């Protein structure tokens, strides 16, 4: 139960990498 | 005035040598100054060892670096690596000296009065960043100056009485060179040779057959290149493709000596031929590896089978196997089985050590010379304290290796530095935003959004 | 020969030093840039005499 | 393993290939600005 | 056009949402080829003998490991510096247990990293920027060279190197202590002044800024509101910073140029971490700490301790326990 | 026209006269033979 | 118009070294602890103390000096000069470690009392107090090593002394005996301290990197004053910049200075709490897990236990001379050891 | 208020903490905190 | 002996702030 | 050791290797001198 735990919080880090680059709030200018 | 103030030349006081990238009469004469300041240091760190000098001991225990510079050219050393004449460093030392004075006296000339600007004063002299073929030329001539100190080293080994060679049988011992090795097959064979363990690139080379053939055709390909680069301008290819600028040349050259500078670290920290271990002292491979053989020779001779001695491991205590089969020392120095040593070698078979002829051929000399190398490590504190980190004060004592590897490897990476730093800057410089971005046109203002 | 020798060598420290201060002095100088140059061809090609000989009558007294 | 190998050394060849002549197709000219 | 010049113009295209360039066709396949390493050894690797005594050590989660004391464990002492691919095995079964992964994750690694700071170059070059940013990320960088080869390469073996893991970290910080004493080196004490004026002179800046912002905002939504992103005006008074720090200490120990600040703030912690990583580099030598043991004695000859002759008590306990049956022999040189 | 005894005179010569006496003390201690 | 406001006046004027209300309590106790170090680390023995020399006097470099930590019978006494220890005599007060406690506490009031001075200054000047909360983290970082923690042990003798080395001795018997590396707090200070000086050198070079040409020279520092309105340095090309290398970046410049305030401070705090934690020697030392399968399967061997039998290496051998009041007497049979070494 | 110019003494203060720290150095051969 | 040492890196030492003293007052070209 | 016409210049020799560094701090003294232009 250990290993699997590891892994889920490493792949929803991941995950939460590939959101906050191409899913992000753009900046705009003004 | 003269660009030597902020207002004028555009630099501040802390990088104000670079007033002098469009003079070429004051940078002449601060090169050549700076010319003279080696010279200077090569000549007066020498008389200072010499004096200093003692001959009953070991030229590592007495922290020199340029002595055995000298002693390993065959000049002031007998059989064995022994002195047997200080003249020849006294004559080394003075002659750099004395030399140190009339480029000093050029160096100063041509920054004080000497014609801050060359192009009007002559043709031949004054030169231009920009002019390809003039900078070609200019390169080509020291190209030629180069190749010829090559051949030098050559002339000392094949007609002005040699040069030390440890690997001399019986004994090192300084040998005239009469057939240096052209093949090459085998001198550019080094160059193709990986730089990991076992193979080692160019820090491998173990003979000065090898050695001294193998300058001769940095020699002529020096010469050659000179004369192609005085006879020739760059091609469409070079001209589209680098930086053509005074500080662009500069970084090119910076990134040069920084490769040469890890290589010179390497160098001295394994290779014990051109560093010969009797001056520099053991390498670090090497007196590991004299410590498993001073105790073979001590447990042997109480009674011990050495060959089927089986430590706690598992792993024989004294000798085992590298992963391809060679009989190897045993313990921590299983990783320093590629180094090769005269005082080891004659014990040396077809699969590696020879158990017969280590319980007959050791002779009182190699236990002397292990002994020896054991007890001269290169392990030692800031403050010379020879030993492991735990070692109390007594002897005084870091090898030569150490100084000259350390102190190598913080100027090639600084110059790595330098070279990152100027090459960029270049490339900012001929661009032309070196100093800040344009407000009016700010490249980035007029590209599209990334979302 | 014998001491003729540590005379010269120290009459050569001598003027090396005075110079290393004097050469460049006299030459960030417009006080007299003629009449402050042949103090400067007297020195240094004494200077060159001194040093030569100081060593080829070096091997005298090594 | 001799086949990886090849492969690798055609991948590695392949790669540092595209550097070199990247850079040597007219980098210095690649810049927002003077064109030479 | 051709191909060639139409895939040039996508490579170094400043449009593309992240840079590519010619950095970056080494540094990609670099970096993916060590993580994807990395990711599965970390997770089911089994052991690894890494002083070569036929002695694993259990370094992945399968194999009874947490976050904090699984690692990527060194090559075996038996190959040393030897080139160690997964061709010169005669299977993956031989090339794990020797601890090849970790030669093919810290090569394709130090590779992309050394990359990644010429991308940082090449893009400041596109965008008409001054390129010395890579010059900063310099530091960081050689600290990874020190650890990871110019330490194996200087004592033989890249089974001394540091490991790849949080405990393994620590094995490698003991270990460096009792051979070389790190903390009596100067480098690594010039090191220490720059991590930690470092951050305090990052708490600064960062407290000197936020306490003189301009009031553009009420107090019911957040400050960073009274900033929006392109605009013109400096949203902070830096006069106003200039005189609260100035009567803090004295008026001449404040910074009233904000590019003389910012270069201090870049300045200190880079040529700090450039020390702290040629200490690394040059003990790989063998050129350690400050050696004073027994170096105080009385008029007899009695040994008065220091604070010293303690910290060599502390490193012999270290020494005496570290690879206990990797030794045959009463010295330790490599 | 300027003041010579002010609070920053305290505060130079609080710390730079034990200084200067302290630089004498620990000179004098390194020619002490055991 | 009264005594008191005319004092209020001649403390906030405006001079070349500010005094303030504050400064009466920083300025008498910040010189006198540095100054006690200075006379200590110049003078004063620990002899009878720690069995060690440890002044410029007795033959000490400048990081073999320190004030070291009164004896270990001397419990959580104060030690003040009047006290019923010394008795008043200023020469055994030195012998037995008064210059520690005298040290240590008017160099906590010193902190105090420059904390108020960041208060007092902010208000007279109008800014926010941000530097004043920011040193918050240095303060909770000097009381919870030096005065809780040896609260919670024995004595002061096992607090940290005033020298370089030793408090590099302080750090290896926290590995020997606390296994501080191993607790997450000081993992999350190590983070805070490594992440603040990373945003210091990447924030500087940024900065430095993405200026305007607002002037005709090379060296591009005399192209600012600080009267100015507009920025100095172009934040929209940093964003790109870094949105492309790195993948995200910063567009706002005040939480951008905030980031640099919460990542250093709050690391320290951190710290802090694990420090509080091993005064009581709450340790993080073991994982129960990996020493109930270790001891039974002499075959499993992680990184975690070749750590534990450096810590068993550290205290069994340093604990004789560090900890002398013990009288600790280990024969050499006794002592742990590999093999050869 | 300036009869002597700053760069005379501040080469003179140089030269003299020079000498002082050299002092220190020396020291830590001979005498006490030497280990002979 | 020390001395002999001593004497000489003062004068050595001395040469060069010599240099710069002596055409500060007869205003050469620093 | 060296020779022995040459030993009255010991302390001269055991000076000589530091010149070098004299020179970085000469400059700056001249451009104190100057004033930092
Ligand atoms: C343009 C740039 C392009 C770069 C592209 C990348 C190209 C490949 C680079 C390879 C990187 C080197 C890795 C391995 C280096 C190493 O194991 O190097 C060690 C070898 C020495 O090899 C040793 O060589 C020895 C040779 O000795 C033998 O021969 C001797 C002969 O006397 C003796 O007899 C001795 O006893 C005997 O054993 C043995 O073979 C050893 O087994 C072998 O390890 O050195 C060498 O090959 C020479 C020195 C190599 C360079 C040193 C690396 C420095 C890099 C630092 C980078 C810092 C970056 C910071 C960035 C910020
Ligand atoms: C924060 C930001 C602001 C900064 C603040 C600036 C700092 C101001 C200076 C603070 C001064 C603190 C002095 C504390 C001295 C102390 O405590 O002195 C210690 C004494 C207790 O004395 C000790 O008591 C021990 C217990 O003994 C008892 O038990 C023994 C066992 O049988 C025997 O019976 C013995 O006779 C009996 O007395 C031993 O005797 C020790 O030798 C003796 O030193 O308590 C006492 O004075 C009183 C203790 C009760 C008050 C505790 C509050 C202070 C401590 C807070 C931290 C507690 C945390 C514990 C660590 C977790
Ligand atoms: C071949 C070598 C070489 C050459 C000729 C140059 C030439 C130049 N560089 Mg470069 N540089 C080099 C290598 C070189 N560099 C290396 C290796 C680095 C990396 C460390 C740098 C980093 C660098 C920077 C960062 C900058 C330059 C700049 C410059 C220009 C002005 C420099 C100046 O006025 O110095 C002035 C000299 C000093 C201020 C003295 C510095 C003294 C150092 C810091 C300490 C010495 C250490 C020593 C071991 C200890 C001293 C002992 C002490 C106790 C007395 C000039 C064109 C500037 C530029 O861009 O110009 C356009 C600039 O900003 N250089
Ligand atoms: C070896 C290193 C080196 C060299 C060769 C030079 C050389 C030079 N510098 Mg540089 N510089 C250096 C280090 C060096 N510098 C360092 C470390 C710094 C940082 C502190 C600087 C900062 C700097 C700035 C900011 C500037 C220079 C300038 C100059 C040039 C004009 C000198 C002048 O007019 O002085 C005039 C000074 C005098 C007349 C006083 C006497 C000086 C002499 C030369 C001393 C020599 C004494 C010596 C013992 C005599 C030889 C013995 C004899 C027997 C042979 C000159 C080519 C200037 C320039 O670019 O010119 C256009 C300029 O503006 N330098
Ligand atoms: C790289 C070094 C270098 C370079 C490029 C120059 C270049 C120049 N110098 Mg300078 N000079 C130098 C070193 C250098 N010098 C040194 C070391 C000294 C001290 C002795 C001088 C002293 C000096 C003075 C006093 C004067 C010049 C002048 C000149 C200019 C005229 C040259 C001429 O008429 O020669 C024509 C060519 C010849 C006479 C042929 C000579 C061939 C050489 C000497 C034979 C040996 C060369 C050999 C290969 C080098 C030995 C290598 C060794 C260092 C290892 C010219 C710009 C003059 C000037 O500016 O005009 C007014 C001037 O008055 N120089
Ligand atoms: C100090 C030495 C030196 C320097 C700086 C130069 C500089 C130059 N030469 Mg010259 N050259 C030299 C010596 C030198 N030369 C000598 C001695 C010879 C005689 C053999 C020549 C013969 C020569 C010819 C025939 C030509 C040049 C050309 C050039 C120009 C282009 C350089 C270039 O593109 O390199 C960049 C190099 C490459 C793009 C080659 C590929 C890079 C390889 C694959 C990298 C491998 C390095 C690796 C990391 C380690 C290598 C070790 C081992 C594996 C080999 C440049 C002005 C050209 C020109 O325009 O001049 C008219 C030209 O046509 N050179
Ligand atoms: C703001 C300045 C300041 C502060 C906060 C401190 C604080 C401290 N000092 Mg320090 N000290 C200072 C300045 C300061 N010092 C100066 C300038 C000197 C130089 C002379 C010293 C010299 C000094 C020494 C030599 C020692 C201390 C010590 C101490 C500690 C104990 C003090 C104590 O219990 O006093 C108690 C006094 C009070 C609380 C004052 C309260 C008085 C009120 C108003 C009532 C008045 C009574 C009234 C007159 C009736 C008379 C009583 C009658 C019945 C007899 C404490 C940490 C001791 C120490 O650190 O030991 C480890 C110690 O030995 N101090
Ligand atoms: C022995 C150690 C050698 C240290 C070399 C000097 C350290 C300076 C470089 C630090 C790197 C900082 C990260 C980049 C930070 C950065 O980009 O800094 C840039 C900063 C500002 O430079 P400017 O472009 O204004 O001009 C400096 C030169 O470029 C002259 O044009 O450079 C300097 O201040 C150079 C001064 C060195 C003089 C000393
Ligand atoms: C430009 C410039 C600069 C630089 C300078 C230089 C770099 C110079 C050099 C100089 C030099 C480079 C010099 C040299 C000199 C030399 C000499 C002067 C020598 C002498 C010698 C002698 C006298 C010897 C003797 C002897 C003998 C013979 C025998 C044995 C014994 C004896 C050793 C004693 C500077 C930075 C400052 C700044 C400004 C500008
Ligand atoms: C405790 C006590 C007290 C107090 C005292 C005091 C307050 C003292 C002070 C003292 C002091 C106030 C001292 C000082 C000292 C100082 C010193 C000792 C310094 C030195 C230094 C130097 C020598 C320098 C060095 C350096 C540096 C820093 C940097 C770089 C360079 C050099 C290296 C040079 C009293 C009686 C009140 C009461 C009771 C007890
Ligand atoms: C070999 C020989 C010779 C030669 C010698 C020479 C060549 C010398 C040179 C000399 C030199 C060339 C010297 C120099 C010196 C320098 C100095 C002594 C400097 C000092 C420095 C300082 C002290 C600085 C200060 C400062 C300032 C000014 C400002 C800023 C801050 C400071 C503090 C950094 C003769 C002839 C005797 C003869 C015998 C042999
Ligand atoms: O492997 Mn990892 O650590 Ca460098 O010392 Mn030797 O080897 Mn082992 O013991 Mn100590
Ligand atoms: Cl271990
Ligand atoms: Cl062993
Ligand atoms: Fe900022």
């Amino acid at each position: 139960m250990e290993t699997i735990t590891y892994v889920f919080i490493f792949a929803c880090i991941i995950a939460l990498f590939f959101f906050a680059i191409f899913f992000r709030e753009p900046p705009r200018i003004t | 005035a003269t660009n030597r103030d902020q207002e004028s030349s555009g630099f501040a006081w802390w990088a104000g040598n670079a007033r002098l990238i469009n003079l070429s009469g004051k940078l002449l004469g601060a090169h050549v100054a700076h010319a003279g300041l080696i010279v200077f240091w090569a000549g007066a760190m020498t008389l200072f060892e010499l004096a200093h000098f003692i001959p009953e001991k070991p030229m590592y225990e007495q922290g020199l670096i340029l002595i055995p510079h000298i002693a390993t050219l065959g000049w002031g050393v007998g059989p064995g690596g022994e002195v047997v004449d200080t003249f020849p460093f006294f004559v080394v030392g003075v002659v750099h000296l004395i030399s140190s004075a009339v480029l000093g006296f050029g160096g100063v000339y041509h920054a004080i009065r000497g014609p801050e600007t060359l192009e009007e004063y002559s043709s031949f002299f004054g030169y231009d960043w920009k002019d390809k073929n003039k900078m070609t030329t200019i390169l080509g001539f020291h190209l030629i100056v180069l190749g010829i100190g090559a051949l030098l080293l050559v002339a000392k080994a094949m007609f002005f009485g040699g040069l030390y060679d440890t690997w001399a049988p019986g004994g090192g011992d300084v040998r005239v060179i009469t057939n240096p090795t052209l093949d090459p097959r085998v001198i550019f064979g080094y160059l193709l040779k990986s730089p990991f363990g076992g193979e080692g690139w160019i820090v491998s080379v173990n003979n000065l057959e090898d050695v001294v053939g193998g300058h001769i055709w940095i020699g002529l390909i020096c010469i050659a290149g000179g004369i192609w680069h005085i006879l020739t301008t760059p091609f469409g290819w070079a001209r589209r493709a680098f930086i053509w600028s005074g500080e662009a040349y500069l970084s090119y050259s910076l990134g040069a000596l920084s490769m040469m500078g890890f290589i010179a670290t390497c160098f001295v920290w394994f290779n014990n031929t051109v560093y010969p271990s009797e001056f520099y002292g053991p390498t670090g491979p090497e007196a590991s590896q004299a410590q498993a053989m001073t105790f073979l020779i001590r447990d042997q001779k109480l009674g011990a089978n050495v060959g089927s001695a089986q430590g706690p491991t598992g792993l024989g205590k004294y000798l085992m196997r590298s992963p391809t089969g060679e009989i190897i020392f045993g313990g921590e120095t299983m990783r320093f089985w590629d180094f090769r040593g005269p005082w080891l070698e004659p014990l040396r078979g077809p699969n590696g050590l020879d158990l017969n002829k280590i319980k007959n051929d050791i002779q009182p000399w190699q236990e002397r010379r292990a002994a020896e190398y054991m007890t001269h490590a290169p392990l030692g504190s800031l403050n010379s304290v020879g030993g492991v980190a735990t070692e109390i004060n007594s002897v005084n004592f870091v090898s030569p290796r150490s100084w000259l590897a350390t102190s190598h490897f913080v100027l090639a990476f600084f110059f790595l530095v330098g070279h990152l730093w100027h090459a960029g800057r270049a490339r900012a410089a001929a661009a032309g935003f070196e100093k800040g971005i344009d407000r009016e046109s700010e490249p980035v203002l007029s590209m599209p959004s990334l979302d | 020969m014998t001491i003729l020798f540590q005379l010269a060598l120290a009459a050569l420290v001598i003027l090396s030093f005075v110079m290393v201060i004097g050469v460049p002095v006299a030459y960030a100088s417009p006080q007299d840039w003629d009449r402050s140059k042949q103090l400067i061809f007297l020195g240094s090609g004494l200077w060159i005499a001194l040093v030569l000989v100081v060593g080829v009558l070096n091997f005298f007294v090594v | 393993m001799e086949t990886l190998k090849i492969t690798v050394y055609i991948v590695v060849t392949f790669f540092v290939l595209l550097f070199v002549f990247g850079f040597l197709s007219g980098d210095p000219a690649r810049n927002p600005k003077r064109k030479d | 056009a051709n191909l060639w010049e139409r895939f040039c113009n996508w490579v170094t295209s400043t449009d593309n949402r992240l840079y590519v360039g010619w950095f970056g066709v080494i540094m990609i396949p670099t970096l993916l080829a060590a993580t994807i390493c990395f990711v599965i050894a970390f997770i089911a690797a089994p052991p690894v003998d890494i002083d070569g005594i036929r002695e694993p050590v259990s370094g992945s989660l399968l194999y009874g490991n947490n976050i904090i004391t699984g690692a990527v464990v060194p090559s075996s002492n038996a190959i040393g510096l030897h080139f160690y691919p997964i061709w010169e095995a005669a299977s993956l079964d031989e090339w794990l247990y020797n601890g090849g992964p970790y030669q093919l994750i810290i090569f394709h690694f130090l590779l992309g990293a050394s990359c990644y700071m010429g991308r940082q170059w090449e893009l400041s070059y596109r965008l008409g920027m001054r390129p010395w940013i890579c010059v900063a990320y310099s530091a960081p960088l050689a600290s990874a060279f020190a650890v990871f080869l110019i330490y194996p390469i200087g004592q033989g073996s890249f089974s001394d190197g540091m490991p790849l893991g949080i405990s393994g970290t620590f094995n490698f910080m003991i270990v460096f202590q009792a051979e070389h004493n790190i903390l009596m080196h100067p480098f690594h004490q010039l090191g220490v002044a720059g991590v930690f004026g470092g951050a305090l002179f990052c708490a600064m800046h960062g407290s000197l800024v936020t306490s003189s912002l301009i009031r553009e905002t009420t107090e019911t939504e957040s400050a960073n509101y009274g900033y929006k992103f392109g605009q013109e005006e400096e949203t902070y008074n830096i006069v106003a910073a200039h005189g609260y720090f100035g009567r803090l200490i004295f008026q001449y120990a404040s910074f009233n140029n904000s590019r003389s600040l910012h270069f201090f703030l870049a300045a200190w912690p880079v040529v700090g971490v450039w020390f702290t990583a040629l200490g690394i580099s040059t003990m790989a030598f063998n050129l350690n700490g400050f050696n004073f043991n027994h170096s105080v004695i009385d008029a007899k000859g009695n040994v008065i301790n220091t604070w010293a002759d303690i910290i060599n008590r502390a490193n012999l306990g270290m020494e005496v326990m570290h690879e206990r049956n990797a030794h045959n022999f009463p010295l330790d040189l490599a | 026209s300027y003041p010579i005894f002010t609070v920053r005179w305290v505060a130079v010569h609080t710390l730079a006269v034990p200084t200067i006496f302290f630089l004498g003390a620990i000179a004098a201690m390194q020619f002490i033979q055991r | 118009r009264g005594w008191f406001d005319i004092l209020d006046d001649w403390l906030k004027r405006d001079r070349f070294v500010f005094v303030g209300w504050s400064g009466i309590l920083l300025f008498p106790c910040a010189y006198l602890a540095l100054g006690g170090w200075l006379t200590g680390t110049t003078f004063v023995t620990s002899w009878y103390t720690h069995g060690l020399a440890s002044s410029y006097l007795e033959g000490c470099n400048f990081l073999t000096v320190a004030v070291s930590t009164p004896a270990n019978s001397m419990g959580h006494s104060l030690l003040l000069l009047w006290g019923p220890e010394a008795q008043g005599d200023f020469t055994r007060w030195c012998q037995l470690g008064g210059l520690w406690t005298f040290i240590a506490l008017h160099g906590a009031f010193g902190l105090i009392g420059f904390m108020l001075r960041q208060f007092e200054i902010a208000r007279l000047v109008g800014v926010r107090p941000y530097n004043a909360i920011a040193f918050s983290a240095p303060i909770a970082v000097f009381v919870s090593v030096f005065l809780i923690y040896p609260l919670g042990q024995s004595s002061w003798f096992f607090a940290p002394s005033f020298g370089v080395a030793a408090i590099f001795r302080f750090l290896l018997f926290f590995q020997g005996f606390h296994n501080w590396t191993l607790n997450p707090f000081h993992m999350m200070g190590v983070a805070g301290v490594l992440g603040g000086a990373l945003l210091c050198a990447i924030h500087g070079a940024t900065v430095e990197n993405t200026l305007f040409q607002d002037g005709e020279g090379a060296s591009t520092f005399r192209a600012f004053n600080p009267t100015q309105a507009e920025e100095t340095y172009s934040m929209v090309t940093a964003n790109r910049f870094w949105s492309q290398i790195f993948g995200i970046a910063f567009s706002n410049k005040r939480w951008l200075h905030f980031f640099m305030l919460f990542v250093p401070v709050t690391g320290l705090w951190m710290s802090a709490i694990g420090v509080v934690g091993l005064a009581l020697n709450l340790r993080s030392y073991d994982f129960i897990s990996q020493e109930i399968r270790a001891a039974e399967d002499p075959e499993f061997e992680t990184f975690y236990t070749k750590n534990l039998l450096l810590n068993e290496g550290i205290r069994a051998w340093m604990a004789p001379q560090d900890q002398p009041h013990e009288n600790f007497v280990f024969p050499e049979e006794v002592l742990p050891r590999g093999n050869a070494l | 208020g300036g009869r002597i110019p700053l760069w005379i003494v501040a080469t003179v203060a140089g030269m003299g903490v020079i000498v002082i720290v050299g002092l220190f150095f020396y020291g830590a051969y001979a005498g006490l905190g030497s280990s002979l | 002996e020390v001395i002999a040492q001593l004497t000489m890196i003062a004068m050595i030492g001395i040469a060069g702030p010599m240099i710069i003293f002596l055409l500060a007052v007869r205003r050469g070209n620093l | 050791k060296l020779p022995e016409a040459y030993a009255i210049f010991d302390p001269l020799v055991d000076v000589l290797p530091v010149i070098p560094v004299l020179f970085l701090a000469l400059a700056f003294v001249w451009q104190a001198a100057v004033g930092f232009r």
